């Protein structure tokens, strides 16, 4: 069973194998069996790894029941995955994306005194392609105040630097006014509803652009993958895929006692089920009990 | 779905588009009459308003019975999909079983000869493998893992360029 | 001269070839929902296979094939997604009826489309007297959950519900819709309460509209009360669930309604406990604590629990401004009973930390020996759209379920909260809120 | 034998999910 | 057919670095 | 002495951190402090004898405990 502290995210997700051991936590909760108290403890530090670590066993689930939308004509499929990790993102903990890296980017500049420490500390988490046109401005902005450019917003050598970066950023294709005046919200609503509008077609052709360039990503490793496997002769193909096939037998059989071992071999039976259930009744397909 | 819906004879198809099943509805207005043609079998059915407002109480909730995965399966389907599109370039290959008489022997240089049928062996060895058809099963479980540690992220799943350039600019032309 | 197990193995034979059309797949999927065949399982899987699989749409081949996916009740949020790329793609193509039914069947299985929902606002705003009212009500309610919060439409849609009646049912889509949007616009709820005269035509209508009244929270019409005790065989438990959360939600006392309606679902539960989710469990203890309603012994104590694990799961998932909420509330009321300096302050909301007797973490809770008192933070998605921006129901109902286990519940909404600019502000606000409703402490 | 479920055959099979909560139960009792 | 189980977060974001599409369609050709 | 923190010291604050720091002085020595703000300190205390330093701001905790999550995932 679980430490119900997991079982806590597992409630919402509508992943398969989470939702049968809770709905097995459940029926033993309708015998008369109490629930385990929450710890109402483990600071800062423990909620957040404990977060990290258990929104990964809801995404994990969760990406593998995602079909990728491969080599489909038009722009709808992308749609499809996207707002498809969009749900598996609600479903596991996680925010709106946008709003997640914002926090990301709050959470890694708290205590920054220049906008140079900003491009420092967050170099990861942005692309290089915009953060090269950033430091360029940066230097620019350099050369005429003759010192750093500190991160205030009273200053009028961060307004000039800003002035660029909004035409650096509007450049790179985002509009920088719409996005500025979304999240800094307005007071009548039938007026930022137009607003509201360009951000999010903004944001779907930017989320879009995200999951369309991770599938051009699998689709070439999967050209690449496949370009070397048609090269070889079938002797080598064979021993191969069975050695590899057996190194990771013995290599999930030598661990013992351990959860995932045991259900590792526990879904080979499951597959080995499966070619035989494909084998009885091949103009069905599986035998599912209904 | 939603727990509600809110369709239902009303605004409701009325014929079939296709002839391989006829349909012909029947509503009037408490009750409705769908006479419905399909084969060599026929059904007259009786539903009311109401009577498909019960319809979508309890809910389907399809799912995808995979050998391995919904994603592995992806993977493997784009995986036939390019090798059906290298098949069809080996489905273009000249004969030259029309050409293994020993009358273009004898007429043949021979190194030109053994050329040849060096080629016809190198045609053998790619339509033998580019039809192990149970290898592509193996062969997307490569490409898997990468992917699924680029989904199992610190932040978000769906997170990537543009939408990191879009909250970068958002957090810095901010007043800091 | 009717056999439905060979017409049944005809669309199983008929959709099973290689290069099935649109108008077949669309054909099939009408006739199965005429049939009423939830009960079979793998023929709609084959339907919903051919119908992501075709790749040619026409208008009413798409539009009958979301229809009856809709009507059917099938999720399958891949291939209901993948029907978009021809939704857009045929939209001035569409007639507005086809518009409709279109845009309510994407908004119904939850199609994040931003393109589709603004692609067919802007048709509406554009061309509205061309639309019915109960295809307004339509795209409103896809683009309502659909995830956009779109004001422009509704205020479109409030002036066709303002101008001229429409049928109850059109009126209860339209209400669930800005239930979801979380409007509670009441220029346009008291005209959408007068379709519910006649009495509706089904008991979904009424149960939605009762649940858009709770989750709005206004007050129950005694006409949709009466007619949901007297047609509450034709509801789910998850839809009767609902509706007595949303019964008890507009603060409704009926007891002989609430038992008529427990009375769906009480052998339901009992039947199979584990088939509804924890949210409907936690719905149906608010909706047994608010109105008394009693329930069979093994299901109070049960779902007393789910109630627990339901605010437990909504507390772990919290969405990191709301903790800010929560962090900054708590401060404003440790310093309101008296810490003036920050270590205080600090070992003070590190014991404001109890739980409550069902399990669950309160994150802000008092106790001067023998009276508790709760301070409840509502940060942003329990609010409003509107400019009053007061809470929804559901922070009364968690008010009304807490006041049940002998707490004091006094509500610091966020759009109050956040007026004022120094912490002796917020502690004098929050000390403000805590005395009207305990003020004993 | 055969015929196992539905439930049993929507799992996503070689996902991970095993290894990460290993992680964290031997993760978390040792780092509180 | 089976996976080596990997349980890391990949901290940075970052575009998924396109391969080069391969010359085997060209090389079968020649 | 010289004691570092984020903010500057509320006045109990201060002799809850005095009497901290007069724990770490080995004899019956009547030590003086020096309040100093460095904003890369996310609140804590460091305590700069010049002699001796005690760092219990939660920037080293935070970095110490981001090591010793890396030093069991790489063993687990």
């Amino acid at each position: 069973a679980v430490s119900k502290k997991e079982v806590l995210y597992f409630l919402s997700s509508k992943d398969a194998e989470s939702s049968t051991a809770v709905k097995s936590y459940l029926k033993s909760l309708y015998a008369g069996a109490q629930v385990e108290a929450t710890e109402t403890d483990a600071s800062e530090l423990i909620a957040q790894l404990e977060k990290k670590y258990l929104s990964a066993q809801v995404v994990e689930p969760g990406v593998h029941n995602i079909a990728l939308p491969l080599g489909e004509s038009g722009s709808a499929p992308v749609k499809r995955y996207a707002a498809e990790l969009f749900n598996l993102g609600a479903q596991a903990g996680f925010e709106c994306p946008f709003i997640e890296v914002s926090k990301k980017f709050g959470q890694e500049t708290a205590t920054s005194e220049t906008v140079k420490d900003v491009l420092n500390k967050t170099k990861s988490y942005v692309s290089a392609d915009y953060n090269a046109a950033l430091n360029e401005v940066l230097s620019s902005v350099e050369a005429e105040i003759n010192g750093p450019v500190l991160f205030d917003g009273k200053t009028e050598g961060f307004k000039k630097f800003a002035a660029k970066a909004k035409a650096v950023a509007v450049s790179r294709g985002l509009p920088a006014d719409t996005i500025l005046a979304y999240c800094a919200g307005s007071a009548n609503e039938d007026a930022a509803d137009k607003v509201s509008k360009e951000f999010f077609t903004w944001f779907e052709s930017a989320y879009t652009a995200d999951a369309a360039a991770e599938v051009k990503a699998i689709e070439a490793e999967a050209a690449s993958i496949l370009d070397r496997h048609l090269a070889k002769p079938v002797a080598q193909i064979r021993k191969e895929q069975a050695s590899a096939y057996a190194s990771l037998l013995k290599r999930a059989e030598t661990a013992k006692g351990a959860k995932w071992a045991e259900k590792y071999l526990e879904d080979v039976k499951a597959v080995q089920w499966f070619d035989a259930s494909v084998a009885e009744a091949p103009a069905s397909g599986p035998k599912v009990a209904a | 779905l939603t727990t509600f819906t809110f369709s239902g004879l009303q605004d409701a198809p009325v014929a079939a588009l296709s002839g391989s099943i006829k349909l012909n509805v029947a509503a009037k207005a408490g009750k409705a009459e769908v006479t419905v043609a399909a084969g060599a079998a026929k059904a007259a059915t009786q539903v009311s308003a109401a009577a498909l407002r019960k319809l979508s109480g309890s809910k389907i909730s399809l799912a995808e019975v995979a050998r391995i995965s919904v994603l592995h399966s992806s993977i493997q389907n784009y995986l036939l999909s390019l090798s059906n599109e290298r098949y069809q370039l080996l489905s273009q290959w000249p004969d030259f079983t029309t050409m293994y008489g020993k009358d273009f022997y004898y007429r043949a240089h021979p190194e030109d000869l053994k050329k040849f049928y060096d080629a016809a062996d190198e045609y053998y060895k790619l339509y033998e493998t580019v039809t192990e058809f149970d290898s592509l099963s193996a062969l997307a479980s490569q490409v898997v893992p990468n992917y699924a540690a680029r989904r199992r992220s610190t932040v978000h799943p769906a997170i990537g360029s543009t939408v990191a350039d879009g909250a970068f600019t958002n957090f810095l032309l901010s007043k800091q | 001269e009717n056999d439905v197990p060979a017409i049944l193995k005809e669309i199983d034979s008929l959709v099973s070839r290689e290069a099935v059309s649109a108008k077949e797949v669309s054909d099939a999927a009408v006739a199965l929902t005429y049939l009423q065949v939830k009960a079979n399982r793998r023929l709609w899987g084959k339907v919903l296979e051919k119908a992501g699989a075709a790749q040619d749409y026409d208008a009413a081949s798409l539009t009958n094939l979301l229809w009856a996916i809709n009507t059917g009740g099938v999720e399958h949020f891949k291939t209901v997604a993948e029907l978009a790329g021809p939704a857009v793609s045929l939209l001035p193509s569409l007639s507005p009826v086809q518009l409709s039914i279109v845009v309510e069947a994407l908004g119904g299985a939850g199609v994040k489309n931003y393109e589709l929902y603004n692609k067919a606002s802007a048709v509406v705003v554009s061309k509205i007297g061309e639309f019915k009212p109960a295809e307004i009500a339509r795209v409103l309610y896809g683009v309502a959950f659909g995830g956009v919060n779109d004001v422009a439409l509704a205020k479109a849609a409030g002036k066709v519900f303002a101008s001229t009646e429409v049928d109850s049912r059109t009126a209860a889509q339209a209400l669930y819709a800005l239930a979801k949007l979380g409007r509670a616009d009441k220029a346009t709820v008291d005209a959408l309460l007068k379709s519910f005269k006649k009495g509706t035509e089904s008991a979904s209508d009424a149960a939605a509209a009762s649940f858009a009244l709770g989750s709005l929270s206004f007050k129950a019409e005694k006409a949709i009360v009466d007619a949901l005790k007297a047609s509450a065989g034709d509801l789910a438990p998850a839809q009767a669930v609902e509706a007595a959360y949303g019964l008890a939600l507009s603060g409704a006392t009926d007891a002989e309604a609430f038992k008529a309606l427990f009375g769906v679902v009480a052998p339901a539960i009992e039947k199979a406990p584990d088939a509804l989710e924890v949210s409907s469990l936690a719905q149906l203890h608010v909706a047994s604590t608010i109105s008394g309603a009693k329930l069979p012994a093994a299901v109070g104590s049960f779902v007393a629990k789910a109630f627990g694990l339901a605010a437990d799961a909504a507390r772990l998932k919290r969405s990191s401004a709301e903790s800010a909420l929560v962090a900054d509330v708590a401060a404003a009321t440790a310093v309101a009973f008296g810490a003036q300096y920050r270590p205080e302050v600090a070992s003070a909301v590190a014991s404001y930390v109890k739980t409550a007797p069902d399990g669950s973490v309160l994150d802000i809770a008092i106790t001067k020996g023998d009276a508790k008192v709760l301070v409840q933070a509502v940060p942003s998605s329990l609010l409003t759209s509107t400019t009053p921006a007061k809470p929804l129901g559901h922070v009364a109902a968690y008010s009304k379920v807490r006041e049940a286990q002998g707490y004091a519940v006094a509500v610091v909404p966020a759009n109050e909260f956040e007026a004022l600019p120094d912490q002796k502000a917020k502690a004098q606000y929050v000390l403000a809120a805590i005395k009207k409703v305990a003020p004993s402490f | 034998a055969d015929a196992k479920a539905l439930d049993e055959l929507r799992k996503p099979k070689f996902s991970s999910k095993y290894l990460i909560q290993h992680v964290s139960q031997k993760l978390i009792p040792a780092v509180k | 057919y089976l996976a080596p189980l990997r349980s890391d977060f990949t901290e940075e974001i970052t575009a998924p670095k396109v391969a080069s599409a391969s010359n085997l369609v060209n090389e079968w050709n020649n | 002495c010289t004691v570092i923190t984020a903010e500057p010291l509320d006045k109990l604050e201060r002799v809850e951190l005095t009497k901290k720091a007069e724990k770490f002085v080995d004899a019956g020595f009547k030590l003086v402090m020096q309040e100093k703000i460095d904003k890369k300190l996310l609140g804590g205390f460091v305590i700069e004898f010049s002699d001796r330093r005690v760092d219990m701001s939660t920037a080293k905790k935070v970095e110490e405990f981001n090591n010793f999550v890396n030093k069991l995932v790489l063993s687990i």
